[PDB]
């Protein structure tokens, strides 16, 4: 089981924004992120922790270690607005978050 | 005697020796030397000895010896397990070795 | 393909080496001579050929074997642990010649009777290449000062750049080289010991030890 | 029997006969200023066993290597006669034992 | 990039202890072990009552704690008292036939007490196959005496060979592989004048 | 380095279908490609994988479907077929096909492609 | 010089088509002519318009008169007969010890089961031969000792001693210039030594 | 094959290699090829093939083996004879070895 | 290995500024130097080259190059009353200098 | 840390001497020791070295045959013993260590041998 | 047995003349020759069925083969008076011929 | 090199005489020798030769002279001898000393002595 915090949350162009993804017990660094535009496509963020997936500009990055990894945009543009995950991938079978909505005001 | 097997990373073989076997007359001890490349002088790990029985009543040999053998003459470095018991080399104590590999990458030796 | 950069290990400092560079020895410009090692030997030094590797992998393993025998040669209690050697870079020119084809050029040649197995496989592993009479400093571009600090262990690499290199686009010679037949007769190849070195290329470097490769090559 | 040591020495010759009913096995070591030491190794007492062969081995790989060797000798109990072989160690390449 | 999976079934009942697994067996990984989703269901029935079990470069934990598994410098699982351990045969029961590779070159070695004399041939800098032979196990054990020689020879000098391998069985000693191995049945020397190589 | 999948619609209960997931730019024999799921009112969950050439062309498969959906490979099409034996009620959601990497001790997902809807209905 | 073989080596069944049996060579020529108990044991034998290939020439015999001719060699196999001679004979000497100082290998012989040869040289001649061999003879446990020695000679060129025994003579070679006889120990030494 | 046994002068090893038998077990073959001097870059007397057995139940090396390593290492001129048997080799026939001498000069090998 | 040192004697005005350079016939990588002291046993002064130990005064100095070396003396006292020596260890076995006394005016 | 020796002697051509240097404050086993004489009006010489933890020691070529170098652990004593003495052996005879490394550093008094 | 033909022959100065000398058989070009001066000395002449032996002068010359073989001198001197004979080597025993004499008047 | 023989004179019917011939010039112990006669009437008849030292000093004759006459070596003074038995009323004739050469692939002689005289009478 996994879980997310904020559920949703909204701010504006130019706002630091960290959403927090935590497991249950220790899952030894892998945690991958995803974002979903609304058009249906699914691309990756970072797959390994901390370290940035070819394409995604240097604004992301992540840190953590133990049960709590947090992700942290550096800031929001008008092309950010999507939902994001975090999956695990430590032990079969793998489990996925339950994702966090984004707005801009 | 080492309770637990050591692993060590980097090393050479440097010196090969023969002696009879003490304690029963049908095996001898093949001994040699090991060093870390590059270690400190005072390291524990700059100079270690290391043997192991050979059998006499069937001629051939030993995959060990042919390994041995050809790392000695062409000097490559190799990962080498060593423990948990010890024999006697040169009047002081010496590990028994268990499994030989060559080196193969900076993602398999350390 | 021909490269355009070789390679040399020499322990010569470098101060003197850019208003100099290397020569050969004579006038003996035989090719199997040369391989098998005759023309390097002790006392019967005279070839007209300098040998260089156009790998650098070679040249680094090659120093990191002789650092390390510094430190053996302490501990068994002669000399201070401390080494100093070096790693060159020259510029490939028309003047060069591979050593590989030329050897196989010679076999055709002068037929299978005058043929060593073991000397082709030591011109392919080596990668070696022939710089005639003379290799001029104008091709030499940089050094590495390689330095080995006996009393904590620490290893340091530093690098050089000459004031004298001058820079043109030429590439190796392609075509083999031609030798007459030998007078001499050879009994075997000359092969330094830990690593297997061609006894023309490590007797540049610098009693010497030396003995016959189709000795070793099979277990006794 | 009085049992010594010897080191860095280098070998110098090797021979191979039939001396009465078994084979047997001689070599000479070598350092400079200094005097020779000679031992010899029998077949005999040994039987249907591989320790000859491979002692016979390892001294011909160490003669032809041209490398310092280190060896054990036991006293011959009447003088000007080879002792006999107990051990031998093969210097490290290119350089000398410690 | 990848690595090859052993296969569930070579999983020893009785571990080593103290690092010292039996003649003729090698330890496990962490990487083999997070790719076995049937070993990994297996191991959940065994491992009761808040022990701890070691691996070759790391620790794995019991079901009183959730069967976590997390990473460690090599050697540091040995001073644990029980050891996951594989062996390192197995039979495909497959057909054989002469399967052979060309342009090759041998640059690697390894041997322990009771096991086989193993290599990797490498084209153009990249593996490609491996091969074992023994002399006190299998059907072809007889050849190891006479191929130990030529196998020798073609070490000590960059001559390429065409390598000949069986594949009715299969051999998995080289922990993290990403090549293959099989068995030893013949050496043959390059000759492009004969049309071999 | 792009995939597409094909197939779907309208499927009976007891009925059996088979979609399709057409891959291109990538060697085929080299890599781990798997299948995904998502529940409308639900998140992601994770079905399977099939192993590459090395390893022999081996698959795993979660519990939550086990002996239900297989999947197999046509090496000359470069085409990954998914077998579905019996489809429920419970089962509608958007399938995903997506590439498994390797990194120093892991695996991670880098492409899914676009999806496409299955629906069962009566 | 050559070395004329003995007449009570010769072999009842010659071979068929030019595979003499092993431990077996063909005869030469040479050595028939400079014969005369083989010539003399040819007739009375040979009959009808029976022909007979040596490995050097031809054998007319049976009505033809005996008449020998020189040809190629091995260009005349194809006949259904070829003289074949053993190889080894028992002398019934003592256990002799004899040695020949400095000497180089230059030349190797072997073949199917049989045994591997050496010819020694001293400055451009002949001196001796030796043979060892893992089938049969009295030395036949030396042979897994002397044979690393000799390969090492052979390849190293190095100027040794040899320890021969006469007990046995060997005839491996066509058109001989030397005697053959058993190895029995190698030695490498300096000038003087004791030790040889 | 060939139902007559044919003699070949000249002869200098290039190649060996090393294979098992096939009709049955504890039998081993020894193969090879041959090239002679003074033939043409496209005759047919270029790449003559050889082989010849080995027994399994004796340790250690026969006498042939030893002599066709030694000429091979040292490439040297060499007597044959060949046939009349026919052995496989890399998917060809190849004829058999049966006796071997090295020539001496221009007397016994012209 | 020879070595040469001039001159044999060395004569000075106190607080002036004096160099000694030894010499080799072949070229070495490193030159130690040893002070002595008549009617007792001599002491370090430097080792591998421009390389002070613990407790010497820092009032002196050395540098060179390949086959040749000196030794710098900046501030000259009567306790300097001593005699140098030089010595390699690069080839077996190691060569010493005959020694250069020095004497004050 | 210190080095004490014994005194000066005088002895007949012909005979042998054998000299001590005892050492005290630290571990012996694990350092060498060298052995240097210099004659009266005349430079340093090397004669030669000893590792008392192995126990192997090497001379120099003219002094091979000669002398012998000897250790004793229970009194941390090492002995020099030189035979067949000529009246161009007298020197004073020096014992100083070694570090694998850095520098001679302790030295010792003359002990004067005259021939 | 062997035969030859003429018994006697007789010349002048500087007149050719030629030999005949035959077998029973083909003797495969194993034939010799010989001279026997008046009294007390045997010189061989030739040796095989061509070659000629040392110190032999060069106009003595022999040729043939199979069954028939003759020697030619290009031109007689006093000194050639003497007794020819041949002998064959095919095969034991060895045999000679009856002679031939050669005349002056 | 020189070759002359010596003995002879006059012998009676069973009687019989050794003949010498003493050679020089060259190595005795390694050609051949051989002896021939010249009864009246040319007819130059072959009877025996003696081998060298690596085939052991062998010995062949001609005719039906087997059980009668021996040839012996005396290789410390470069002579050979010949022996004859009870001689016949016929043998009387010049016996000839010669020595044997080996070329190319057969036999045949090369120097030749003055010879010896025996006149056997009753």
């Amino acid at each position: 089981v996994m879980t997310q915090s904020p559920s949703s949350l909204s701010a504006s162009v130019g706002d630091r924004v960290t959403i927090s993804c935590r497991a249950s017990q220790d899952i030894d660094n892998y945690l991958s992120w995803f974002q979903q535009k609304p058009g249906g496509t699914v691309k990756l963020l970072i797959y390994y922790t901390s370290r940035l997936h070819s394409g995604v500009p240097s604004r992301f990055s992540g840190s953590g270690s133990g049960t709590d990894y947090t992700l942290t945009i550096s800031s929001l543009q008008p092309e950010d607005i999507a939902t994001y995950f975090c999956q695990q991938g430590n032990t079969f079978p793998w489990t996925f978050g339950g994702g966090t909505k984004l707005e801009i005001k | 005697d080492v309770p637990y097997v050591l692993v060590k990373t980097n090393m050479v073989v440097t010196s090969v020796a023969m002696k009879p076997y003490e304690v029963t007359p049908t095996r001898m001890l093949v001994c040699g030397i090991a060093a870390k490349l590059g270690a400190a002088a005072s390291s524990p790990d700059a100079h270690v000895p290391f043997c192991f029985g050979k059998d006499l009543k069937r001629p051939g040999s030993s995959p060990m010896e042919v390994m041995l053998r050809a790392v000695f003459m062409q000097q490559r470095p190799l990962r080498m397990f060593l423990g948990p018991k010890q024999l006697t080399f040169e009047g002081k104590p010496a590990l028994e070795l268990i499994r030989m590999v060559e080196c193969s990458g900076k993602q398999d030796c350390p | 393909d021909p490269p355009a950069t070789v390679y040399k290990y020499d322990s010569r400092p470098p101060e003197d080496v850019f208003q100099n560079g290397f020569t050969a020895w004579g006038n003996n410009d035989n090719v199997l001579d040369h391989l098998t090692g005759r023309s390097c030997q002790v006392g019967s030094s005279n070839s007209a050929f300098v040998s260089t590797s156009s790998s650098r992998r070679y040249t680094e393993v090659y120093l990191e074997h002789r650092m390390q025998e510094a430190v053996e040669a302490e501990r068994a209690g002669r000399g201070t642990g401390h080494f100093i050697g070096y790693i060159y870079e020259v510029r490939a020119d028309n003047n060069f010649y591979g050593a590989a084809s030329s050897y196989f050029e010679y076999v055709d040649t002068y037929g299978d009777n005058a043929g060593r197995i073991l000397a082709g496989a030591l011109a392919t592993y080596q990668s070696g290449y022939l710089a005639h009479r003379r290799i001029p400093p104008e091709n030499i571009r940089r050094v590495t000062r390689v330095y080995h600090n006996g009393i904590t262990g620490e290893t340091t690499t530093t690098e050089y750049s000459n004031a004298r290199y001058v820079s043109q686009q030429t590439r190796a010679n392609p075509n083999p080289y031609t030798s007459r037949r030998s007078v001499a007769s050879i009994v075997g190849t000359l092969v330094r010991m830990a690593p297997v070195i061609g006894a023309c290329m490590a007797r540049q470097a610098e009693a010497m030890v030396l003995v016959y490769y189709e000795s070793i090559a099979y277990s006794f | 029997l009085p049992t010594h040591l010897y080191k860095n020495f280098t070998v110098q010759e090797l021979a191979l006969k039939l001396k009465g009913k078994n084979q047997e096995f001689c070599l000479t070591a070598f350092m400079s200023g200094r005097s020779l030491v000679r031992a010899c190794l029998s077949d005999a007492g040994h039987e249907h066993d591989t320790w000859f062969d491979t002692m016979l081995g390892f001294a011909i790989s160490a003669y032809a290597l041209k490398s310092r060797i280190a060896l054990t000798v036991e006293d011959s109990p009447y003088p000007g006669t080879p002792g006999d072989l107990l051990e031998l160690q093969i210097c490290p390449l290119n350089g000398y034992c410690e | 990039p990848g690595i090859v999976i052993p296969p569930k079934a070579l999983f020893t009942q009785q571990g080593g202890a103290y690092g010292r697994c039996p003649n003729g067996t090698r330890a496990l990984t962490v990487a083999e072990l997070r790719g076995n989703a049937e070993l990994q269901t297996y191991l959940r029935q065994i491992t009761p009552g808040w022990s701890i079990y070691g691996l070759y470069d790391g620790t794995y934990l019991g079901q009183a704690y959730g069967g976590i598994i997390k990473d460690a410098p090599p050697g540091a699982g040995f001073i644990y008292r029980e050891t996951f351990c594989i062996t390192t045969i197995y039979k495909t029961g497959q057909p054989a036939a002469d399967h052979y590779y060309s342009k090759v070159t041998a640059t690697r070695l390894l041997a322990s007490t009771n096991s086989r004399l193993c290599a990797v041939f490498v084209r153009d800098g990249q593996s490609v196959i491996g091969a074992c032979a023994s002399p006190y196990e299998g059907r072809y054990r007889d050849m190891y005496d006479a191929l130990r020689r030529l196998l020798y020879m073609i070490y000590m000098s960059g001559l390429a060979v065409r390598v000949h391998v069986s594949k009715e069985e299969q051999y998995y000693d080289y922990e993290d592989a990403t090549f293959q191995t099989y068995a030893l049945t013949g050496i043959s020397l390059c000759n492009p004048a004969a049309s071999i190589c | 380095v792009q995939v597409v999948e094909s197939g779907g619609g309208l499927v009976q209960p007891g009925r059996s279908l088979r979609l399709s997931c057409t891959t291109s730019g990538f060697t085929f024999t080299d890599y781990y490609v798997s299948w995904v799921r998502q529940a409308p009112g639900k998140a992601l969950e994770w079905l399977g994988f099939i192993r590459n050439k090395v390893n022999g062309y081996t698959t795993e498969f979660s519990s939550s479907v086990k002996g239900r959906f297989t999947i197999s490979r046509d090496n000359s099409k470069s085409i990954l077929y998914l077998q579905m034996n019996s489809l429920k009620i419970e089962d509608t959601a958007v399938y995903y096909c997506a590439r498994v990497s390797y990194y120093g001790r892991g695996w991670y997902f880098d492409y899914w492609g676009q999806g496409t809807t299955l629906t069962v209905s009566s | 010089g050559i070395v004329i073989p003995p007449q009570e080596q010769i072999t009842q069944h010659g071979g068929p088509y030019g595979r003499c049996a092993n431990k077996t060579r063909a005869l030469t020529v040479a050595e028939l002519r400079g014969s005369g108990d083989l010539q003399e044991y040819l007739r009375h034998v040979t009959r009808g318009w029976s022909i007979f290939a040596l490995y050097d020439g031809t054998y007319l015999g049976g009505e033809y008169g005996g008449v020998i001719k020189d040809g190629t060699p091995g260009g005349a196999f194809d006949l259904k007969t070829t003289f074949c001679i053993m190889t080894t004979r028992n002398t019934g000497q003592p256990a002799t010890d004899h040695y020949y100082s400095n000497v180089t290998a230059t030349r190797l012989l072997s073949s199917t089961n049989s045994r591997l040869c050496a010819v020694f040289v001293r400055s451009g001649q002949p001196v001796i031969g030796a043979c060892t061999s893992p089938y049969d003879g009295k030395y036949w446990s030396m042979y897994s000792r002397l044979r690393k020695m000799l390969y090492l000679i052979y390849v190293a060129g190095i100027s040794v001693r040899v320890h021969v025994s006469k007990e046995e003579q060997y005839y491996d070679y066509e058109d001989a210039t030397f005697e053959t006889y058993a190895l029995t120990g190698i030695s490498i030494c300096n000038p003087g030594s004791s030790l040889c």
